[PDB]
RNA sequence: GAAGCCAGAGGAAACUCUGGUGGAGGCUCGCAGCGGUUCUGACGUGCAAAUCGAUCGUCAAAUCUGAGCAUGGGGGCGAAA
RNA sequence: GGAGACGACGGCGGGGGCCCCGGGCAGAGUUCUCUUUUCUUCUUAACGGUCUAUCACCCUGGAAACAGUUUGUCUGGAGAU
RNA sequence: AGGGAAGUCGGCAAAAUAGAUCCGUAACUUCGGGAAAAGGAUUGGCUCUAAGGGUUGGGCACGUGCGUGCGGUUAACAACCAACUUAGAACUGGUACGGACAGGGGGAAUCUGACUGUCUAAUUAAAACAUAGCAUUGCG
RNA sequence: GGUAAACGGCGGGAGUAACUAUGACUCUCUGUAGCCAAAUGGAUUAACGAGAUUCCCACUGUCCCUAUCUACUAUCUAGCGAAACCACAGCCAAGGGAACGGGCUUGGCAAAAUCAGCGGGGAAAGA
RNA sequence: GAAGCAGAAUUCGGUAAGCGUUGGAUUGUUCACCCACUAAUAGGGAACGUGAGCUGGGUUUAGACCGUCGUGAGACAGGUUAGUUUUACCCUACUGAUGAACUCGUCGCAAUGGUAAUUCAGCUUAGUACGAGAGGAACCGCUGAUUCAGAUAAUUGGUUUUU
RNA sequence: CGAAAGGGUCCUGUAAGCAGUAGAGUAGCCUUGUUGUUACGAUCUGCUGAGGGUAAGCCCUCCUUCGCCUAGAUUUC
């Protein structure tokens, strides 16, 4: 279940979207910026254990394979095999492109 | 925060709570729980 | 998940540890029942000379309850207000 | 001398009834499509006869390399298997 | 919507939590508890896999379906029958998966009464009363 | 005479000449975690509670700051149909010695008959 | 209006109530003082010269505990806890809504009553006047914002029995 | 004027049914595996921005249909 499913769309319960996991998949430098935004010292198991699919934090190792088995990491997996939605793929389902010269 | 992963005392998401074990341990210094004294001025 | 019991590992023995079994308690969550905590509650010539709603206490017993019978005002009865 | 004649609680086993499943006769419904389908009746009293059913008891025999045995460890040279 | 107790004497009211499987669980303690402490992971459908059962049934030599005297523990095998749990895996929809219903908010402390219980029917349910324990007095 | 020594009184400790109660008369009094006790040195007492209190996280219309929706009313109609209360009545201002005016004096004013609401006043609390 | 009032910022005083005068913390307490924002966070009356709107303290029926006093019933120097008043449909006032008589209707007038806006900031003037320096204005002109008031639903949010 | 209908404009989100060398796997019949085959099977793909709704306080329609009409009663210097 979901914790307080009334405000599961307010901003201030936003979570990391899709093509963030991307491209925190393709690039260190932008996962380590997500991560320069937190604490270390107040994250679970001190930031030690953390899955960049489903961009979630755990307070130990054996919580963190735990949770690969379960359907919800399943459903970050095949989400990402089919890939995220951006505005690349935006401009190309309109047929619009970028001119450059 | 040591105290607070000892004792339990968390918040949301594991993250400790040193305002709760701040407080406790104040009480523990006034309420005769841990031991201290000043000592007396020698001669 | 108390005694009692079985098996294994130890221990000179008494005992120790581990895995089960077992089903005790004025123990506990909770349905009915019994009760009556709270609400700027409803109602206030009320459905009602004490009712209604939600919430709450208790729920294997110092639990709830019928009929028959006993105690009668200078009295009775009273876990005593 | 026995019966009348006796508490509360726990799990276990037997029986009746209810619930559930399958086949069959008959009836009813559904049927664009599907469904050899869905549903309904198919019962047997008191009173008796007969054959049987845990406990227990009797006979033979004498058990350690102890045995029988319950979900629950009780029984046995005071005679067990 | 945004903020999140800035409201109010006072978080009153509401919201939030809630079933089940698994990981894990501090101080204190009368060692029994605290404890469902705290804090986390998961839960739909479909197609499968695995595990957990019951009944029946042994070869000769004689007498003649049983009686013996033997011989054997691979029946570790066949035939028939049957119900509900548990675990594991792939596939698949998703904003929801205890999808309605049902259903603990939790924690740090202090005062207070040991606890379970009882009373002011119709304004007070409580530190009141009772309770087990303890102490005293009288009576052969 | 002895005490449940219960209530109560009760600053001690020495002496003496009193000699028993009441004495009376002088004197003077200020270990940064140990030792000792049959592990512990406790009431800073666990569990339990519709008991009273402070705080933290979560949470939210408690608030900023209100808006919107539903049902039942209120509303209008048909039928049915009370009660409370009621000296008489009901617009105000200033004065009306007894710190009180609704009625008097002097002014402002002032136009039929009505319906929905409201809680200033009058009425309204088994007041 | 006055002041060594250079400028800036002020101080003392006068006319003025038109218009504003806030948000919080703190109850081991005469709840009054702190904190910030702001142009500023002025003071009073209409109650307190007794007095039915709601709801907390003085505050106090009946239950209960502790302290002081009392032989006691109980009382208090006191401290704590829990605890029953529950209209409106009447008259008036107020806010709205109809309306008889003047044939019906259309277009008007305006006695009288009410009356509304407020404050700050920025650009320019201007780094100018003034000033040793540090600093540092104003009139006219321009643009926004604060509080108030009256509307409105193009857009953005919210609301969903469009069931 | 009214009731339908048509077109538009909006709302939702791709109808029923059929088919498919899509579909994890399972089970039969035989060529015993060579989409072997047939059967079942969440879901997927196509027909299909399809189906459904649309004023109840949305718009247009002499020229898309069907009805309705010069009343009745009461009062009036």
């Amino acid at each position: 279940g979901v914790f307080a499913k009334r405000t599961m769309t307010k901003t201030r319960r936003r979570l990391r979207d899709l093509d963030q996991i991307e491209r925190d998949l393709r690039s260190p430098r932008h996962l380590q910026q997500y991560k320069e935004t937190k604490a270390a010292e107040d994250l679970p198991g001190l930031g030690l254990y953390y899955c960049i699919e489903c961009a979630k934090w755990f307070e130990s190792e054996t919580s963190l394979v735990g949770h690969r088995k379960g359907k919800p990491h399943k459903r970050r997996l095949k989400q990402l095999k089919e890939g995220a939605y951006t505005h690349e793929e935006a401009m190309a389902a309109i047929g619009y492109r970028i001119d450059n010269g | 925060e040591m105290l607070a992963r000892k004792s339990g005392r968390l918040l949301k998401g594991g993250e400790p709570d040193v305002d709760g074990v701040a407080k406790q341990v104040l009480n523990d210094f006034m309420r005769g729980k841990i031991p201290w004294f000043t000592p007396a001025p020698e001669p």
